[PDB]
């Protein structure tokens, strides 16, 4: 469905159907991001729907091939970025600038791995500051914390409200065994993303293409360690 | 292993249910 | 002499000789409930945690995975599912659908679907028995009552998140968390299914005793008295007037029942009442209807609000309140 | 009586229960092998297949 | 239907009630040891 | 080797497994299968007796 | 989209049928149970020593 | 999935017919009274 | 202030903090007791004592 | 400081004694105690139960 | 734990020889 295709139907007829999670394909266009005009345009309706989720798993085969594993989705259609807005600035040499500002710009993700592993992540493209030429253009974007400061853990413990110790424990409470998890950190990390452009329409100002991102999954408020999740998809824009 | 117990009693429990209806003395008339 | 296959298959559903009688409401009542006893089996022993809230904050309720048997519970739907029909086939892997809550729609929706069945079952021997047909009306107190809790209250809160949860202390988080936001001790309704199980136990006490007290003598002391009873016996067992003029005596005549057949409609019509309008409580508090609310009902002549006992309840609710999905609330009202 | 070591010979003489006899050793062989594939799955760690 | 010709009734007497008592607590004495290990 | 002996086990996690993510649970008592399988066994055999003595008369 | 599904639910979709495929199931085996049903009704009546006249069935 | 929900079609379709037919069956006539 | 007077002042020692379930001595609850660390005296910045 | 070495500085051996004067806590498997009680109930309920039917004729 | 299952097995060994001596079958003539 092309943007001009989705504005024609009504919400009932998206509702359930599972195309509210798509990003606009562009068709027609051009091959050539030259066709767009040297400048700083506004960008908007910047999608960025998934097509593969993977995880990077280290080898108990020794050799230290970490490689990125299948997954399972676990959360159903919850995973594209939309309504991201922010600027494009084009050069006329072909090099290529973005800069996300607000819009959805992140959606809770939770995989399975072989065996049963639930990893959570936060699939997100916050100040997302890209720069590149038009077969590649990439940069690094913020990636917080998956749960907040203010999420209680099922022992009340949390790291901006709740217990600072295990209370169920009376007298082993607050010993080495529990430091660890009754302390809890909502600091955030980066991810490195490379976009590519595809397709360019001048004459309606859309531009699609692949992305790539790598980024950490959820540290369970610091309890464990983050995996790495390489995402690739589709992205799609209006630049005005 | 508990884990082991509990499904034992559990299971256990429903071999005693199917043996008492179907195993039963039967009500037979005087 | 039925020689179709139709008349034969019809003999053998509606036959009084099978071990266990079929009938018509048979046929839906055994793949119902095998199909929600063989998914429930499973899912309490190996069934992965379940994102209730929908906060992708799993919940494990499976014995394979920490739990015992008193804490081991078959999750409710996620959250994020609400009301919306979840069948197996409706999730993109069976992975999905165990996250999601999926066997819990599965087994209450095939278990509500027999418990219906098994009512009208019992209807249905009844007619081939040639008896009386009521057994089944004092059948639909319970199936009222579980109908109200795992269909009602979800329908009305809007998600199968809010019904009772398939185990022990699920249960208990289930009366909980519906005492703080209901106040369900003081709505009428419960009060009355509480005078109809304190009522009914009475009652099935008394009954009891009182009959067990008034055994004819047909056995020796070193024989069960049970052994005096022939089963198919016509004549009565016990003394019907000698335990009328006992419990004549122990509070006055007329409140008695001379009448067993009076006597057993009260033993049937006092829990089966009783158990009706504590069914309705939770399926009118379904709709936010709540028990009534004295809270700052007494205030003095300056105006200064004097305590009382339901002042004190509200205390312990509000205590509940705020922990109750502690990180599924962003706003301060509890609409949902 | 008979010794306890000769009570299973009740079916030497009864074709229709030296089955159902044979048959209940078959439903226990089979429900073991079923019980010990789950215990060992509950138990395997297939992880670290080399070492 | 009739009953089964081939019933039988299983005897124990109390002499061979001793030896198969003696025999396990033997037994166990015996090996509880290298169960324990 | 000690620093290749705490190598494997920060890395990818050792063998043996355990039911789910975790089920060793030490604290449970273990005493309580003593516990349970006397409380089943010593009653069972208790109503096994009188029931084959009763049904044989 | 990373994976495949029905996308069904939620849709007011006649007797949830997505695909027609499902109608033949439901249709087909209805049928077949009407059809053994029907060629039987005589024979049930039969039973009852009635013919099903303008006066047959249940009546108080 | 959808072998599964054209399986359970078939299913639920075959126990519900037969809990339909069977009630227009003469049912009432099924009674130990005259 | 002898340690014993002091350790009979532990609410641990009370016997209307079990558990019908937690079975076993007061040493398996929460340790065995090893030594006195003390009174604790609690002071505010202003030097108040809590 | 800090009573991390409280605990260690306890050299005078304060716990519950051992069976032994010289200390009797040796690593035996606990499954050892189950399997002998299930050997000893499981086959001494049989023999009672063909006893105590015999003796009652 | 051992040594608790060692005593018993051997007090219970020896309770078994005392009632087979005293509480025995008497053997009869005839
Ligand atoms: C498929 C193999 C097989 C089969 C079908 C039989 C069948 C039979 N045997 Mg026999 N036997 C076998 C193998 C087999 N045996 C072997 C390999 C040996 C050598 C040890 C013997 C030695 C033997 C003797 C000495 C006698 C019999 C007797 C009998 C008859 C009565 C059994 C009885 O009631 O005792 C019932 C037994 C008990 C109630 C308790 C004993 C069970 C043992 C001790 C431990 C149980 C092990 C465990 C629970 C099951 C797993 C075993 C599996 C791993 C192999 C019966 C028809 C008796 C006979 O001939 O009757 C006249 C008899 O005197 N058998
Ligand atoms: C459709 C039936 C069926 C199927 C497909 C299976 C399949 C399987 N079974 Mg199972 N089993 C079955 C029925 C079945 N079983 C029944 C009815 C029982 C109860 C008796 C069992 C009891 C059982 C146990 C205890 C075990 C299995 C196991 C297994 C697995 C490995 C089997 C194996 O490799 O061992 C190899 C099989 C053999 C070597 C059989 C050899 C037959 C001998 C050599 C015959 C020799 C004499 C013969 C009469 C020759 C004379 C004629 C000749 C001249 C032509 C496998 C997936 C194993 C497992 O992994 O657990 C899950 C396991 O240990 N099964
Ligand atoms: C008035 C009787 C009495 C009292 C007050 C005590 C008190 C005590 N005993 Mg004790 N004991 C008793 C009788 C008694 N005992 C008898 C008759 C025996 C012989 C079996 C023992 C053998 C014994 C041993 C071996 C030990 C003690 C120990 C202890 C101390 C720990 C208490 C404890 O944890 O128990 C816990 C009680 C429970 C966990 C549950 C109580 C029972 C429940 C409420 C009844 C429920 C019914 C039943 C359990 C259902 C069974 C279900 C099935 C699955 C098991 C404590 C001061 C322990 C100790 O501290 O060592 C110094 C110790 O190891 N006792
Ligand atoms: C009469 C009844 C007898 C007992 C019937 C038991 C039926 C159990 C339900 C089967 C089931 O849930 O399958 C559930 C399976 C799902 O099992 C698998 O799940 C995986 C992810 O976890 C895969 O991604 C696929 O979804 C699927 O292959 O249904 C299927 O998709 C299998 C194909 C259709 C099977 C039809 C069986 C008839
Ligand atoms: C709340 C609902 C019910 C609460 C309990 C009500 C019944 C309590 C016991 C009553 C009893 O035992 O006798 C039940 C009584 C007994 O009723 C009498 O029984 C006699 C034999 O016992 C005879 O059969 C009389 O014909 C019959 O009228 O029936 C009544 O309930 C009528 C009471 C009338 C009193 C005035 C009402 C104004
Ligand atoms: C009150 C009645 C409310 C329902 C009225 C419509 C009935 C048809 C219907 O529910 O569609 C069927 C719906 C729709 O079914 C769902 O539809 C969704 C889209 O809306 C998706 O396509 C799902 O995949 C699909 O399963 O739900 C059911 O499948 C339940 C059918 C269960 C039948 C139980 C019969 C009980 C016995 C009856 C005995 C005879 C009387
Ligand atoms: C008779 C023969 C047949 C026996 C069958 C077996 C029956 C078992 C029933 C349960 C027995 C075990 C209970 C729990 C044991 C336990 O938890 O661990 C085992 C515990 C000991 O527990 C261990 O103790 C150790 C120190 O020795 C350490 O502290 C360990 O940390 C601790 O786990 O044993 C007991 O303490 C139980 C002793 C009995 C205490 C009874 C107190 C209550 C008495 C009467 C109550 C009366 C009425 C109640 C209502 C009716
Ligand atoms: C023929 C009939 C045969 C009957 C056999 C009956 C046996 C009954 C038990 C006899 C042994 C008593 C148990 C001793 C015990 O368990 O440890 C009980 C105590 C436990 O005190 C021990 O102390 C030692 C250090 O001083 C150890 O290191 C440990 O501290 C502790 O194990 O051990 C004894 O000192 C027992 C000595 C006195 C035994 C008198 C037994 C009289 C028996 C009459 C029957
Ligand atoms: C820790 C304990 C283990 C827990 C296990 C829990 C599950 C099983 C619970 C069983 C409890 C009931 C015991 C009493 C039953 C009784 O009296 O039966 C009544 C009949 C009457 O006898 C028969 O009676 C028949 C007719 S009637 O019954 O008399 O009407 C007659 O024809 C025939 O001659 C006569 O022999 O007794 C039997 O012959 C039944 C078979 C013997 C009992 C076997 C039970 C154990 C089965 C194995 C279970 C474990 C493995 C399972 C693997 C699939
Ligand atoms: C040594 C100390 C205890 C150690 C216990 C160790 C456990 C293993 C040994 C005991 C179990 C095996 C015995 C089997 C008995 C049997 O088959 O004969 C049955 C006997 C024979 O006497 C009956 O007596 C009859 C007379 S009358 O009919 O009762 O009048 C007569 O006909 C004939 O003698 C006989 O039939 O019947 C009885 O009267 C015996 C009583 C029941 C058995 C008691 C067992 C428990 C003993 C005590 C346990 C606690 C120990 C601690 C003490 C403080
Ligand atoms: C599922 C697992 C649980 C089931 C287990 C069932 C257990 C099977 C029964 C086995 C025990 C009963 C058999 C013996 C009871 C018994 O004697 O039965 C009596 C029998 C012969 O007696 P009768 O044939 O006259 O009577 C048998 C009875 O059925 C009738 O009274 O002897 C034997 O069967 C062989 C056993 C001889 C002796 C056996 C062991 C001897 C070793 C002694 C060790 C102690 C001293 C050691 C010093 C070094
Ligand atoms: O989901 Mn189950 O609990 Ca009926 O309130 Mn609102 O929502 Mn939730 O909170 Mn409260
Ligand atoms: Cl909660």
């Amino acid at each position: 469905l092309t943007f001009d295709q989705l504005q024609g139907l009504t919400y009932l007829q998206v509702k359930g159907t599972g195309i509210a999670n798509t990003c606009p394909t562009l068709d027609s266009g051009s091959s050539n991001v030259k066709d767009l005009k040297p400048g700083t345009y506004k960008l908007g309706k910047f999608c960025m729907e998934p097509t593969s989720f993977t995880v990077k798993e280290e080898s108990q085969f020794k050799g230290g091939d970490a490689e990125f594993v299948p997954t399972k989705l676990m959360t159903r259609l919850t995973y594209t970025l939309d309504e991201m807005s922010g600027q494009f600035k084009v050069d006329g040499s072909g090099n290529v600038e973005l800069k996300e500002t607000d819009g959805i710009d992140y959606a809770p993700v939770t995989v399975q791995l072989p065996g049963g592993e639930r990893v959570p992540f936060l699939f997100s493209v916050k100040e997302l500051d890209a720069k590149g030429n038009a077969d590649g253009f990439g940069g690094e974007f913020v990636v917080p914390s998956y749960r907040g400061a203010t999420f209680l853990d099922p022992k009340g413990r949390g790291a901006a409200t709740g217990y600072d110790t295990a209370v169920a424990l009376p007298a082993a409470g607050d010993d080495e065994e529990y430091l660890k998890e009754n302390i809890k950190s909502a600091g955030a990390m980066k991810g490195q993303a490379v976009f590519s452009i595809a397709k360019v329409d001048a004459a309606t100002g859309e531009i699609a293409g692949v992305f790539e991102s790598v980024q950490p999954s959820d540290t369970d408020l610091g309890a464990k360690a983050p995996k790495d999740v390489k995402i690739t998809g589709l992205w799609y824009a209006q630049l005005s | 292993m508990e884990a082991l117990v509990y499904t034992f009693l559990l299971v256990g429990t429903l071999g005693i249910i199917f043996f008492a209806i179907f195993f039963r003395e039967p009500p037979r008339i005087v | 002499e039925s020689t179709s296959l139709w008349a034969r298959f019809c003999e053998w559903v509606t036959s009084t000789e099978n071990r266990l009688y079929i009938g018509w409401f048979g046929v839906l009542m055994i793949p119902t409930l095998l199909t929600a006893t063989s998914v429930f089996i499973i899912a309490f022993i190996a069934a992965p945690p379940v994102d209730i809230d929908g906060i992708r904050e799993p919940v494990s309720g499976s014995l394979l995975y920490g739990n015992n048997i008193i804490t081991g519970a078959i999750i409710p739907t996620s959250n994020a599912i609400g009301l919306h029909f979840y069948p197996i086939w409706e999730a993109a892997s069976l992975d999905e659908w165990l996250y999601n809550g999926g066997p819990y729609q599965l087994i209450v929706c095939h278990f509500f679907l027999g418990v219906c069945s098994y009512m009208g079952r019992e209807w249905e021997l009844s007619f081939r028995l040639g008896m009386r047909p009521w057994i089944a009306v004092a059948y639909s107190a319970p199936v009222a009552a579980a109908t109200a809790v795992f269909i009602i209250y979800p329908l009305g809160q809007g998600s199968f998140s809010d019904g009772m949860p398939l185990g022990i202390s699920g249960t208990f988080n289930f009366m909980i968390v519906f005492q703080a936001e209901h106040n369900i001790l003081m709505h009428p309704f419960h009060m009355l299914g509480v005078a109809g199980v304190f009522g009914g136990s009475l009652f099935s006490a008394m009954h009891g005793s009182l009959v067990t007290s008034s055994l004819i003598r047909e056995t020796t002391e070193n024989e069960s008295a049970n052994e005096g009873y022939k089963f198919g016996q016509e004549e009565e067992t016990y003394n019907i007037v000698a335990a009328h003029g006992y419990f004549g005596r122990l509070i006055f005549q007329y409140a008695s029942f001379n009448n067993s057949r009076s006597l057993h409609f009260f033993l049937a019509a006092w829990p089966v009442v009783g158990i009706w309008f504590t069914a309705l409580g939770i399926s009118t508090m379904a709709f936010n209807l709540n028990g009534f609310n004295f809270n700052q009902s007494v205030v003095d002549s300056q105006g200064r609000v004097i305590n009382t006992w339901a002042d004190i309840i509200n205390r312990a609710n509000l205590g509940m309140e705020v922990m109750h999905e502690r990180n599924a609330h962003n706003f301060p009202l509890d609409l949902a | 009586g008979l010794p306890w070591y000769r009570v299973h010979t009740v079916v030497l003489n009864d074709p229709g229960r030296l089955i159902a006899v044979h048959l209940m050793h078959t439903s226990l062989v089979s429900g073991w092998a079923g019980s010990m594939a789950f215990y060992e799955l509950a138990v395997f760690d297939p992880s670290d297949p080399v070492l | 239907a009739k009953p089964n010709p081939n019933k039988q009734s299983v005897e124990l007497n109390r002499t061979s009630l001793y030896w198969g008592l003696l025999l396990i607590f033997v037994l166990a004495v015996l090996f509880s040891s290298y169960i324990f290990n | 080797x000690x620093x290749x002996x705490x190598x494997x086990x920060x890395x990818x996690x050792x063998x043996x497994x355990x039911x789910x993510x975790x089920x060793x649970x030490m604290e449970v008592n273990i005493l309580g299968v003593i516990a349970t399988a006397l409380f089943i066994i010593i009653p069972t055999s208790f109503l096994l007796i009188l029931y084959v003595k009763t049904a044989s008369q | 989209l990373v994976d495949d599904r029905l996308a069904g639910e939620g849709t007011g979709k006649i007797l949830g049928i997505n695909d027609p495929s499902l109608f033949w199931a439901i249709t087909i085996v209805f049928t077949i149970v009407w059809g053994v049903f029907y060629v039987s009704t005589r024979e049930i009546d039969a039973a009852s020593d009635r013919e099903n006249d303008d006066d047959f069935g249940l009546t108080l | 999935m959808l072998t599964l929900k054209i399986f359970v079609y078939t299913v639920v379709t075959f126990f519900v017919s037969l809990f339909i037919f069977g009630f227009l069956s003469n049912d009432p006539g099924r009674n130990p009274g005259q | 202030i002898p340690e014993k007077l002091a350790f009979y002042d532990y609410i641990g020692n009370n016997p209307a903090k079990g558990g019908l379930f937690r079975a076993g001595a007061m040493n398996s609850g929460d340790g065995i007791a090893v030594g006195w660390l003390g009174h604790a005296v609690f002071k505010d910045k202003q030097g108040n004592e809590l």
